[PDB]
RNA sequence: AGCUUGACUGCGAGCGUGACGGCGCGAGCAGGUGCGAAAGCAGGUCAUAGUGAUCCGGUGGUUCUGAAUGGAAGGGCCAUC
RNA sequence: UUGAGCCUUGAUGUGUAGGAUAGGUGGGAGGCUUUGAAGUGUGGACGCCAGUCUGCAUGGAGCCGACCUUGAAAUACCACCCUUUAAUGUUUGAUGUUCUAACGUUGACCCGUAAUCCGGGUUGCGGACAGUGUCUGGUGGGUAGUUUGACUGGGGCGGUC
RNA sequence: GUUUAUUAAAAACACAGCACUGUGCAAACACGAAAGUGGACGUAUACGGUGUGACGCCUGCCCGGUGCCGGAAGGUUAAUAUCGAAGCCCCGGUAAACGGCGGCCGUAACUAUAACGGUCCUAAGGUAGCGA
């Protein structure tokens, strides 16, 4: 169909781009995401008013979620803000493990191929230790600080 | 079944046919499927079968507005 | 080194009517000339196919003297003067004739055609009789001052053999490499049939033809408007054999209408051999030994004999030269009322006369009613005394104690003594 | 070889997109437009269907028209059994079967346009081998193989408009130079546009006109308000 | 053997011969022609065989038809495949 | 990653003649194309390259063809679309790879329910596939309706119409 | 052994054994428009199909390597009217090829048949079964 998107911005279609998308990718992704509002020349109007607010009141703490997503995409550097990306380095004991929640990217992760450690992992400040197997069942380890503004 | 709940269908009536013009009928099933919509105005997935003119049909609309019907047409939701 | 008349008159059209005309010599069969008192010479003959328009060039610049043809209701027409202009250029004389000429007396040629790059046009006749003696006299003059070239023993003739097969197959390229192995396209026509057909051509004297409909790359002048004329060339190659060639596809072979065409060729009464063309492509575990079983078991007593070739590769090329002439052998064999006589007496003797309504028959002498495709006619008792089955156990008999790779045999009965 | 198509992509980019313009703005644009140096020809280009049948496309040859001025030719009327007696009562012209005879076969010709009836109109209009103008030259068919000798006459000492290429299903037509006038131009192009839909009766396509465009060189053409279709004869 | 193109055209008293489909002969008139010095002859072939209804569609011509109304399609007609 | 639908550049057309290399010019031998214009690769009939070879890399001649011949054509100024061929704009479809979010999950568990059914949820695995709906090509005696004359010294046989 | 109840008991049908093929589980397959079910609470020494008919005894011939055979298209060998077709690779086809399964010659004692080689073909080579 067609959308107003609501994304601040996305890798095609960007702050309000009104455009026509494929069914496939727009009902069942595009929305129900957030990424986007179905467009009607009734929405648009609602919408060209409303997005003044809505993509940058909603949309100024989301900076955070195109940085990270790379981080999530490989699962090589497990990286996600639970209280960062937009409050400067991703910081404190919050991230991952710690409550042993990271967002994946379908289930299939590498960021769980073992599990082994007494209280997880993270425990500095102004940047944030995260374990980066170098096996499946000796964590021998290669520990990176990295971070994703 | 093999209907929309929406557009309206079951399999209607046909024939193999021929330039023979032979007598034969068969039937004709439409192109439905039980596809898992998004209600979000509960936000939950309530999976209807329904047509493939008809799921296109579905989206012009808005969700809850098929979703507005059914209840409408006396049936489960 | 001899002339051709050489019809040309754009691709299509009565440009065969008019050959026909002309000629009146079939079975020389294609090549092929139009006589005139003494003299005889051959003929030859948008948008169009691109193996039609390599033949055609291929035609005129060996043609010596070309013939370039309008029709009445034609006219004007640029192609046509293309055509006309190619022809200049390359350098051989033309001259230009209009086919089936009506109009209402002479008029509106000359006036448009002296634009053609070419002057005076004769109108013909095909369809009345004044207007071809004009053309015939133009040429005969020069082509006057000139004078250019114009039991039987199994050798008597050359080996007469068609290709035959479906309406799928490129045959017409087999035909091309039977003809060859020189690696060069042969399927020019001429013309000299009656009417617009078809092409047995011979190479080595010996005859070769090309046949069905569409598929066979039968994409020729056109002449078969439905499914039917084909078969009237297919019964041709009947007439013209002494052995027929079925092509067979390994991948479209052996279709319903194709298994009627081998029970027609038992008909044909001609010689079998198959051959199976474009196999160099199929799966290493082949399908077709089974498909080789189920026509073996309807069966043909024959000597097969099995070709397996591509015409884009060619590989079964000697090995069907050679199996035509063993299997023109067998069936030519000089024949004769002793050994026929001989054999048969073994075969009663063993299996038995059939009695008719308690009155035993009684066979007593067979001999030969010609060899070719061989015939017998054993003079014993009456048609119905015997059913065909026994007949054919007696014929089947002689086709085993006397090898006939060739064609099946042939057996009949007369009656006198009862 | 082709180095860029840019100099031609800016110009067409300009005028041409089925920009349909008044036919007279056309012709007083026509002129020069791109440095083209001095004044130019007015076309029309015409886009016909088909092969395999023609009434008037591909002619190596001119036909009357309405409005035939734009140019006048020299004209010898051959009368010779055919509507060549009627010729004779008309009295237009030169009519002479046996004069005008030895005056085609003299060695000298300059009576372009041979209306005829038989034995004339081989030799002037048409001949050499590899024919052809010196960029222009007499021409053979001006419908005298469609003779008619007397009415003809009438048309044929007024003149007559000459086009040629080869060949394609589109038929162009040059409609004059601009050193005529602009209205007179108009005139020719509705008498050609009159007859074309006139010609073709024999069914391929019931509308057998597509693209009226008028046009001269040098990437320099445009549409015509398009005016010919199907109605009558419009 | 010269010369021609009547294997013309539009009609047709009147006949024979077929159940019917129908098939054959036929002068003359009319119009136009052709050839012949002129009379005159020319309506395909010495006569007797050399082919088939009806459909439905193709070709060309015609205003005949033509559904609000004009065109336009298809159909009829005439000729021919 | 990679085919091709279209777009506009490319330049020209073997017989004596014709310089060769003559597709197709309204009109037809000014346009002051101002600049001191050119002979040097694609092109081109055809490789018959030549040379003439290109609005196609030199500055050297008034602003300049540096006017025609001659054949059919060919030289002031040019015009009308093709065959052909790029360069560029593209337009679109293939393959290649990876993904997840439809979709599948006859994995495992939780749960309505101290129910091998099912449903929902969680997670694991698959994955834009698979499969199916339409449309659509090939195959298909398995299934289906029927077709296979007549004359006739019995018929069939034959031969025949 | 089984069987044409209400004509026909067999040589028919069956059958172990054997042989062949197809099928990797959501199985092949089979029924059932499908759902489902059977197949199977099983799991390729099986499962399904098909086919042959105890048992014993009559020898059942692998194309890949490399070679061979016919053939053309090529390769390779030629003249160097270049192109290079004939013989051979290759393409197909080829194991009565190397190597396990014949003769003929010498040789396991009436020479002759011969395990080895030669010879027909780049065949093992009457060893099995069976002898005037």
């Amino acid at each position: 169909m067609q959308v107003i998107l609501l994304d601040k911005v996305a890798n095609l279609g960007s702050l309000g781009d009104q455009v026509n998308v494929k069914a496939g990718y727009a009902r069942n992704f595009l929305v129900p995401q957030g990424k986007a509002v179905p467009a009607t020349k009734k929405n648009i109007e609602f919408f060209e008013a409303r997005r003044a607010e809505l993509e940058a009141k909603l949309a100024e703490v989301l900076a955070a979620a195109n940085a990270r997503a790379e981080k999530i995409n490989a699962l090589e550097t497990v990286t996600i803000a639970s209280k960062a990306g937009d409050e400067g380095k991703l910081f404190g004991s919050i991230g991952t493990r710690d409550i042993a929640d990271a967002v994946t990217a379908a289930g299939v992760e590498v960021a769980k191929s073992e599990v082994r450690l007494p209280n997880g992992v993270l425990r500095t400040t102004g940047e944030h230790e995260v374990s980066f197997q170098v096996h499946s069942e000796v964590f021998a380890k290669v520990i990176v600080n990295v971070v994703a503004e | 079944s093999r209907v929309c709940q929406v557009t309206g269908k079951r399999p209607v009536t046909g024939n193999n046919r021929s330039h023979a013009l032979n007598a034969t009928k068969r039937r004709f099933l439409p192109n439905l499927h039980s596809h898992r919509f998004w209600v979000e105005s509960e936000k939950r997935f309530v999976t209807l079968r329904v047509s493939a003119k008809g799921m296109r049909v579905i989206d012009k609309k808005g969700i809850d507005t098929v979703l507005a019907e059914l209840r409408a047409r006396g049936e489960k939701y | 080194m001899v002339p051709v008349v050489a019809l040309v008159g754009r691709p299509n059209v009565g440009k065969s009517t008019l050959f026909n005309r002309l000629t009146r010599t079939r079975d020389a069969r294609k090549y092929g000339r139009a006589e005139i008192e003494g003299r005889e010479f051959i003929c030859i003959d948008d948008g169009v196919e691109t193996r039609m328009a390599e033949q055609s060039l291929l035609a005129i610049e060996e043609a010596d003297v070309v013939l370039f043809m309008v029709d009445a209701r034609a006219g004007l027409m640029p192609a046509d003067e293309a055509i006309a202009k190619h022809l200049r250029s390359r350098e051989k004389p033309t001259f230009l004739v209009a086919n089936k000429t009506d109009g209402l007396d002479p008029d509106q040629a000359v006036v448009d055609f002296y634009s053609l790059g070419l002057g005076e046009i004769y109108p013909i006749a095909a369809s009345h009789g004044r207007g071809v003696l004009s053309l015939l006299e133009h040429v005969l003059l020069p082509w006057m001052e000139d004078l250019a070239p114009q039991d039987f023993d199994p050798q008597s003739l050359p080996i007469k053999l068609a290709i035959v097969g479906r309406p799928n197959v490129g045959k017409s390229t087999l035909t091309n490499r039977i003809l060859g192995e020189e690696r060069v396209v042969v399927y020019d026509m001429p013309g000299t049939t009656r009417d617009s057909i078809y092409i047995p051509m011979e190479r080595d004297g010996r005859e070769y033809v090309l046949i069905d409909t569409a598929g066979v790359r039968k994409r020729g002048k056109i002449t078969d408007a439905v499914e039917k004329f084909s078969v009237i060339k297919t019964l041709q190659a009947i007439e013209d054999a002494n052995v027929v060639m079925l092509v067979i596809d390994a991948r479209e072979g052996i279709s319903d209408q194709d298994l009627s065409l081998l029970g027609f060729i038992l008909n044909s009464g001609r010689s079998l051999v198959i051959v199976v063309n474009k196999w160099d492509g199929l799966s290493q575990e082949v399908k077709e030994q089974v498909k080789e079983t189920l026509d073996f078991r309807l069966g043909f007593i024959d000597f097969a004999r099995v070709h397996f070739i591509s015409a884009l590769h060619g590989s079964g090329v000697g090995n069907l030269f050679e199996s035509v002439r063993e299997a023109y052998d067998s069936s030519t064999r000089r024949v004769g009322t002793s050994m026929l006589t001989r054999i048969m007496t073994m075969a009663v003797e063993d299996h038995q006369p059939p009695l008719v309504r308690g009155r035993r028959v009684k066979l007593k002498y067979a001999h030969a009613g010609g060899y070719n495709p061989p015939i017998v006619v054993i003079h014993g008792n009456q048609v119905k005394d015997l059913p065909d089955s026994y007949k054919r156990y007696l014929m089947n008999y002689f086709r085993k104690s006397l090898d006939v790779m060739g064609s099946p045999i042939r057996i009949q009965f007369k009656e006198g003594e009862n | 070889m082709a180095k860029l198509t840019k100099r031609m992509r800016v110009i067409r980019e300009k005028v041409d997109a089925t920009k349909q313009y008044d036919i007279n703005e056309a012709i007083a644009l026509l002129k020069e437009l791109a440095t083209a140096k001095f004044v130019e020809s007015v076309d029309v280009a015409v886009n016909l269907g088909i092969d395999a049948r023609k009434s008037d496309q591909n002619v190596r040859g001119a036909t009357v028209l309405p409005h035939g001025t734009g140019r006048s030719v020299r004209v010898a009327v051959f009368t010779q059994g055919a509507n060549a007696e009627a010729a004779k009562a008309a009295g237009a012209e030169l009519v002479g079967m046996e004069d005008l005879a030895d005056q085609i076969k003299k060695g000298e010709m300059n009576f372009d346009v041979v209306i005829a009836s038989p034995d004339a109109m081989r030799v002037v209009g048409q001949l050499g081998q590899v024919l052809g103008p010196r960029g222009l030259m007499p021409n053979p068919k001006v419908g005298t193989v469609t003779p008619n000798v007397a009415e003809a006459v009438k048309n044929a000492k007024a003149g007559q408009v000459r086009y040629r290429n080869d060949k394609n299903g589109i038929i162009h037509t040059t409609i004059g130079k601009v050193d005529f006038d602009a209205d007179k131009l108009k005139e020719n192009l509705e008498a050609l546009l009159v007859a074309l839909k006139k010609a073709k009766p024999t069914q391929a396509k019931g509308v057998y006109i597509k693209k009226v465009s008028i046009s001269t060189t040098m990437g320099a053409g445009v549409a015509v308000d398009q005016a010919g279709l199907s109605a009558s004869v419009n």
